[PDB]
C-alpha cells in the first residue's frame, strides 16, 4: 500500500511554534504554586490557553488566569509576544533527589548518521556511581537511521544508566539518585572507533554533565524580590503576581520595575482609594516608580490586571503610530460599578478603573502617576534603541573603529531608531517644554521642534584616555518628545443666551 | 581604497573572440541606458518603489582600431545577413591593497545597435571606429 | 421645536406639561449640547445616532476627526446654521477642551 | 430642493483619518484622484416668474482614482486599519422568549449551530458591508508579491459586485460601486498603473422610517410589513410532497 | 456543514450515525485538511477537483504555484476566509514543509 501520504502529507501543527521572549510583548504571570515549575524550571512559554491547561489544568488559578489573558481579542501574541509563567517560591519548595544526567550537544540527525553508519564497532568509556570504569567495544551502529536507534543502542551498552534521546539532545541519567555521579563524558576507550567525540558527549564537547544532586533537598520559603530569579531568566518585559503583593513589600518590587526596565502589574482593592502616605500605591505615585502600574478592582479580581497586561503589551513597533493608548479598549473581565466620588479619587490616585457604563467595558486610566502608554513606551524606545545599538556593534565584520566617521556611524543609527519611533507614533514633533538640553540650546530646541527627535554623541577628544583604551564609546544622548494624545473632551459651548 | 590595474583597458570577450585592439582613449563605455527603479509618489505622501524591467540594458561602446583584425570582426557582425548576438565579458585585472583580484562583467543578449561614423581626415585622422552593442543584461561583480 | 427642560445636572423633568418644554434657540442649544454626547453605537433604535466615542477616545491621533464629526453633529441640527470651533486649551492633563460656537437661526432677523 | 439640505449632507461622508484606500487596499500611489460632481438642469427658460424654481436635477457623483502599484509600497503616514466591531447584539433582547425545557433548548442550539454555518458568511458580509479589505483579507500567503494581492483584490471586489467605500482626501464616500478598472503594465516599469472609475450609489428613503439604521436586533423587528407577490402553490411541482401519513386520515 | 469524522489515520468511519459527524470550526478543519490532498486528474466525476499534483510536484519549479494553488483551495472551501501561509523548512532533505494558516469563519463572533 504505497499511500498518498508519501507524495504529499497534511497534517495538524504540533508544538508551539518554539519561539523565544525576544520582542516587547513576553509578558509574565507570577505562580507561587510549586505544581510543575519547581526551582531550576522556573518559567515556561506559551502561545495558547490549551497549552498552559495541558501542563496546569483550566482548574488551576493559573490556567484561569492564562484563560482571562489569551481572550483580550488584541492579546499580545498577536503582534509578536508570548506569555510565560514564573515561579516564585511561596511556601518550602521540596525538591525530590535527582539522579545524574548528561546531556550531550545538539546533533542535527543530518550529520550524525552519516558519521555514525561507517563506524563498524564501538567504543565507549562510561562510569555510573563512580563504579568500575566501563568500556564499550562493540556498537554496530551501520544499521541506524534516526537518532532513536542510536539512543536504544546506548541504551541497551551502558549498564547502571538509561539512555533517552530528545530533541536531538542524547540525555543518560543513572538510575540509582542522590550522589550518583558519571564521571565520565564518554572518554576514549582503549578499542574501537570512538563514537564518544562525534556524538557530543565528549568532555572537550560541550556536554552538560549535571551530577546527581545530593539527596532530597530543602530550598527556603523566598520573598517576592525572587521575582528577580524570572527576570534574570526570561527577558520578561511585563509581569503579574497571582498572589497579591504585600503592602510592606511593594516599594521594593516597584524600584525593581524601573530598575530592569519592565513593567509590573498590580491590582487593589477598594481601600486604597485615598491619598495618605500609608496608602502604597500613593507612595509609589511620590516615589516615582512609574513603571509599577496600580490597577483598580472593587471586587478584587486580580484577573483585571492579567487582561490589562494583555491589553497593553499588544503593539507592533513597526508599523505607523501602532502606538495605542489604554482608555476605552475591550478587556476579557467583567467590569466593576464604582461611584463618581471614587472614580475621580483613582483618577487622581494612579489606580485604573474597569468601569461599566451600560454593560459596556470602559476602561479610564490614570495619569497621576506616568500613563500606562508612556512608561511602557518609553521603555520600548530604550529597548529599541539598545536592539540597534546592539545589532551594530554585531553587525560589521570590523570593529567600528574610533574615529569621528565611526560615531556618525552610531548616531546615524541612533537616529534611524529614533526616526522609526516617530513613524511609530511614540514621539512626534513638539516644542520642547523642558528646560534643560545637551548642546547647542538652539540646535536642540529646533530639532525637537522639526523632526521629535535629538541625537548627539560627544566627540572622541572629550574623552578622559581612561575611557578611551577601555574601548566605549562616547555618550549618546537622545532627547525625545511624547506624542500628544487625548483621553477626555471638554467641550464648551460658546454662550450666546 | 588603493587600486592598480594593469593592462588599462579592461579585456573585452565576445563570442570567443577577444578584442586585442582597441583604440586609444574611450575604448570600452558601458553605459546603463534605463533608470534602475522607477518610483512614484502618491497623495498622501508613500511612494511606490519598483523595478525597471529595462534595469540591466546596457550598451557597451566600442573604439576599435580603423582596420584591424578586432574591426574586421565587428564589421563582419555588422554586415551579417541576420543579427548576430554577442554574449561575453569585461574582465579587468587590478590589485587593491596589493591583493590581486579580478573584475568580471558579464554582457549578455546583445546586437550592433548604432553604427559606426566612418570619417577620413586630412588635416588630422581620426582612425577609429565605434560600435554600440545592446546588451539585454550586464551583470558586474567583484 | 419643542423639547423637555433637563435641570442643571441634566436629569429629566416631568410635571408642569407645556411649561417644562424649551420654546427656541434654547431648545436648539440643549439639542446641540447632547447631541454631541450621543454615542454612535449605543442605542439599538439608531445605531449612527452620533459621533462615535469608543472609537475615538481610545485611539491616538483622531483630533482633527473628532472636530469634524463635532461639526457635522452640529451642522446636521434642526436650528443651527454656522460653526466655529477650535481647541482651547492642549490636554492640561492630558484631557482637552474644545471651544464651539454655533449661530442658531435665530439671531439673524436683524 | 431645500437649500438647508446642502450644507448637512454635504457633511454626511467625514473622512476617518485611516484613510481607507479603494476599500482598505491603501498600498498603492494615488498618481490622479478626482471626483465628477454633475447636474441635469432642463434648458429651456422656466416658464413663471415667480416660483418656477427647483429644476436642478442631482446626478451620481463619479470618483476617479489611477495610482500605481509596485512590489514594495512603503507608505508614509497612516493608522492602522482596525478591525470593526461586531455590535450586533447591542440591542439583542430575550428572556421574554418562553421557558422550554432541556434538550427542548438544545434541539435550539443544534439548529443554531447548524445554520450558522451557512449564514454566518454573509452576516460578517453585511456587517463589513462598506469595506471589502478585511472582508477579503489581507492574502497572508509570502508566495503572492504585492502585485499579486492587487490584483486579487480588485478582482474580488469586481466580481463582488457589491458596492465599496472609495476615499478621496477630505471624503470617505460610502457606497461606490466600481464602474472600470483598468490596469496596465508597460514593458519598462515592472509595476502596474491603474485607473478606476467609482459610481456613487445615493438612495434615499421614500417610506415613514422612525429608525434610521437599527441594531440587526432590531432591524426586522421595525420592519414595516414588506410585500411579495403573489403565486399560484396549486401549481407547484418542485415540491409536491405527498399529504403526510398523519393528515389523511387526521 | 457535517461531514463524516476521520479517525486518527484519516480512514472512514461507520456507526454512531448523527454523532460520527464533524459539527463545526472542524468540519471546516477537515475539509480543507483533505481538500489540499484531492489530486486534479484523479476522480472521474471531478476531474479538476483540486490541484493538480502529478504535474507539480514532478516538475522543477514550481513552489511559487504549489503555494497560489493551495491558495485557491483553501480560500476556496465553505466556511474559510483568510490564509496566512508560507514555507517553513527548505527541502530539510528534499521535502519541503509549508505551514497554512487559515480563519474560519467561527471565531469572528467578538
Amino acid at each position: 500500500m504505497a499511500s498518498i501520504s508519501e507524495v504529499i502529507r497534511v497534517s495538524l501543527q504540533q508544538e508551539g511554534r518554539a519561539i523565544a521572549p525576544d520582542n516587547m510583548n513576553a509578558v509574565g504571570i507570577i505562580t507561587g504554586n510549586q505544581g510543575v515549575l519547581s526551582t531550576a524550571d522556573r518559567y515556561r512559554i506559551y502561545r495558547t490557553a490549551a497549552a498552559v491547561a495541558s501542563d496546569f489544568g483550566a482548574s488551576s488559578q493559573e490556567s484561569a488566569f492564562a484563560n482571562t489573558f489569551f481572550d483580550t481579542t488584541p492579546n499580545p501574541i498577536s503582534a509578536g509576544g508570548v506569555l510565560v509563567i514564573g515561579y516564585w517560591r511561596s511556601a518550602s519548595e521540596t525538591v525530590a533527589a535527582t539522579s545524574a544526567t548528561l546531556v550531550s550537544e545538539q546533533t542535527s540527525e543530518s550529520v550524525l548518521i552519516p558519521l555514525l553508519n561507517a563506524i563498524n564497532d564501538g567504543s565507549f568509556t562510561i562510569t555510573v556511581d563512580g563504579g568500575t570504569e566501563q568500556e564499550v567495544t562493540a556498537l554496530d551502529f551501520t544499521g541506524v537511521s534516526e537518532l532513536s536507534e542510536v539512543a536504544t543502542i546506548l541504551n541497551s551498552a551502558i549498564t547502571g544508566a538509561t539512555v533517552s534521546e530528545d530533541n536531538g539532545y542524547f540525555k543518560v541519567t543513572s538510575s540509582t539518585t542522590g550522589a550518583t555521579s558519571l564521571l565520565s563524558y564518554l572518554g576514549v576507550a582503549t578499542s574501537g572507533t570512538d563514537i564518544s567525540a562525534v556524538l557530543g558527549m565528549n568532555s572537550e564537547s560541550g556536554a552538560v554533565l549535571t551530577q546527581g544532586t545530593d539527596q532530597v533537598v530543602l530550598p527556603a520559603e523566598t520573598k517576592l524580590e525572587g521575582i528577580t530569579a524570572i527576570k534574570s531568566e526570561v527577558n520578561i518585559k511585563g509581569a503579574m503576581f497571582i498572589d497579591q503583593i504585600l503592602d510592606a513589600d511593594i516599594p521594593g518590587i516597584a524600584s525593581f520595575a524601573g530598575a530592569n526596565n519592565m513593567l509590573v502589574y498590580e491590582v487593589f482593592d477598594t481601600g486604597y482609594l485615598s491619598k495618605n502616605v500609608s496608602n502604597p500605591v500613593w507612595a509609589v505615585k511620590l516615589a516615582g516608580q512609574s513603571n509599577f502600574r496600580c490597577l483598580l478592582s472593587k471586587s478584587g479580581n486580580r484577573k483585571f490586571a492579567a487582561t490589562y497586561m494583555a491589553r497593553m503589551h499588544t503593539v507592533l513597533f513597526s508599523g505607523q503610530n501602532t502606538a495605542i493608548t489604554m482608555q476605552l479598549k475591550e478587556l476579557s473581565v467583567t467590569a466593576e460599578e464604582y461611584t463618581d466620588t471614587e472614580i475621580a479619587n483613582a483618577k487622581t490616585v494612579g489606580l485604573d478603573l474597569l468601569t461599566t457604563i451600560k454593560n459596556e467595558q470602559a476602561l479610564l486610566t490614570s495619569g497621576a502617576n506616568d500613563f500606562c502608554d508612556n512608561v511602557y513606551n518609553l521603555e520600548a524606545f530604550r529597548d529599541e534603541i539598545q536592539t540597534n545599538n546592539y545589532n551594530l556593534l554585531k553587525t560589521t565584520s570590523t570593529k567600528i573603529p574610533q574615529t569621528d566617521p565611526g560615531m556618525d556611524t552610531i548616531e546615524d543609527d541612533t537616529e534611524k531608531t529614533c526616526e522609526k519611533y516617530v513613524r511609530n507614533g511614540v514621539f512626534a514633533p513638539g516644542t520642547w517644554t523642558r528646560s534643560d538640553f545637551f548642546g547647542d540650546r538652539q540646535q536642540f530646541v529646533d530639532a525637537i521642534a522639526q523632526k521629535g527627535y535629538y541625537v548627539l554623541i560627544g566627540d572622541l577628544a572629550d574623552q578622559t584616555t581612561a575611557e578611551r583604551q577601555s574601548r566605549v564609546s562616547p555618550v549618546i544622548q537622545i532627547a525625545v518628545k511624547n506624542a500628544g494624545a487625548v483621553h477626555e473632551e471638554d467641550i464648551i459651548i460658546s454662550v450666546n443666551l | 581604497s588603493v587600486i592598480v590595474y594593469r593592462n588599462n583597458q579592461s579585456t573585452l570577450t565576445l563570442n570567443g573572440y577577444t578584442f586585442q585592439h582597441l583604440y586609444q582613449g574611450a575604448a570600452l563605455v558601458l553605459t546603463p541606458v534605463n533608470a534602475k527603479t522607477a518610483r512614484t509618489n502618491s497623495i498622501n505622501g508613500g511612494v511606490s518603489i519598483s523595478g525597471r524591467v529595462d534595469g540591466g540594458v546596457h550598451t557597451l561602446a566600442i573604439m576599435v582600431q580603423k582596420h584591424s583584425p578586432d574591426d574586421k570582426f565587428l564589421n563582419d557582425a555588422k554586415n551579417s545577413q541576420e543579427p548576430v548576438v554577442f554574449d561575453g565579458s569585461m574582465k579587468r585585472a587590478y590589485t587593491e591593497s596589493g591583493t590581486l583580484k579580478k573584475a568580471t562583467t558579464t554582457l549578455e543578449t546583445g546586437s550592433i545597435t548604432t553604427q559606426p561614423t566612418k570619417t577620413d581626415n586630412n588635416q588630422d585622422p581620426d582612425d577609429s571606429r565605434t560600435y554600440v552593442i545592446e546588451f539585454r543584461n550586464s551583470v558586474e561583480t567583484f | 421645536m419643542r423639547v423637555r427642560t433637563l435641570d442643571d445636572n441634566g436629569d429629566w423633568t416631568f410635571g408642569r406639561g407645556k411649561a417644562d418644554y424649551i420654546t427656541s434657540k434654547k431648545a436648539i442649544a440643549q439639542t446641540v449640547s447632547t447631541r454631541i454626547k450621543s454615542w454612535a453605537n449605543d442605542n439599538p433604535l439608531a445605531m449612527n445616532a452620533n459621533i462615535d466615542w469608543k472609537d475615538l477616545l481610545g485611539r491616538k491621533g483622531t483630533e482633527d476627526t473628532i472636530l469634524r464629526e463635532i461639526e457635522r453633529v452640529v451642522v446636521q441640527t434642526d436650528g443651527v446654521i454656522r460653526v466655529t470651533e477650535l481647541e482651547v486649551i492642549k490636554t492640561e492633563k492630558r484631557v482637552q477642551s474644545i471651544l464651539l460656537s454655533y449661530d442658531t437661526i435665530y439671531d439673524d432677523s436683524e | 430642493m431645500s437649500l438647508v439640505n446642502g450644507m448637512v449632507e454635504s457633511l454626511n461622508n467625514t473622512k476617518s483619518e485611516t484613510e481607507i484606500g479603494i476599500g482598505g487596499y491603501r498600498l498603492f500611489a494615488r498618481v490622479r484622484e478626482t471626483v465628477n460632481y454633475r447636474n441635469i438642469v432642463p434648458t429651456d427658460t422656466l416658464e413663471d416668474g415667480s416660483s418656477s424654481t427647483d429644476d436642478i436635477i442631482n446626478e451620481p457623483i463619479t470618483v476617479s482614482i489611477e495610482g500605481v502599484v509596485s512590489n514594495l509600497f512603503v507608505e508614509e503616514r497612516q493608522y492602522p486599519q482596525l478591525v470593526s466591531r461586531d455590535f450586533s447584539a447591542v440591542g439583542e433582547i430575550t428572556a421574554l422568549l418562553p421557558a422550554k425545557s432541556q434538550q427542548q433548548i438544545q434541539r435550539i442550539s443544534q439548529i443554531d449551530s447548524q445554520i450558522r454555518d451557512a449564514v454566518l458568511a454573509a452576516e460578517r458580509a453585511e456587517r463589513l458591508a462598506g469595506k471589502p479589505y478585511e472582508f477579503f483579507g489581507n492574502s497572508g500567503n509570502s508566495a503572492k508579491t504585492e502585485q499579486e494581492k492587487f490584483i486579487d483584490f480588485m478582482e474580488a471586489l469586481y466580481f463582488s459586485r457589491r458596492p465599496t467605500e472609495v476615499s478621496v482626501n477630505f471624503r470617505d464616500y460610502k457606497n461606490m460601486a466600481l464602474v472600470s478598472f483598468i490596469p496596465v503594465r508597460d514593458n519598462n516599469t515592472k509595476d502596474t498603473r491603474f485607473t478606476a472609475d467609482f459610481q456613487q450609489i445615493n438612495y434615499s428613503t421614500l417610506v415613514y422610517t422612525p429608525v434610521s439604521s437599527p441594531s440587526k436586533s432590531v432591524s426586522g423587528k421595525v420592519s414595516d410589513a414588506s410585500n411579495k407577490g403573489g403565486q399560484n402553490p396549486e401549481s407547484n411541482e418542485t415540491g409536491e410532497r405527498s399529504l403526510l401519513s398523519s393528515l389523511v386520515g387526521g
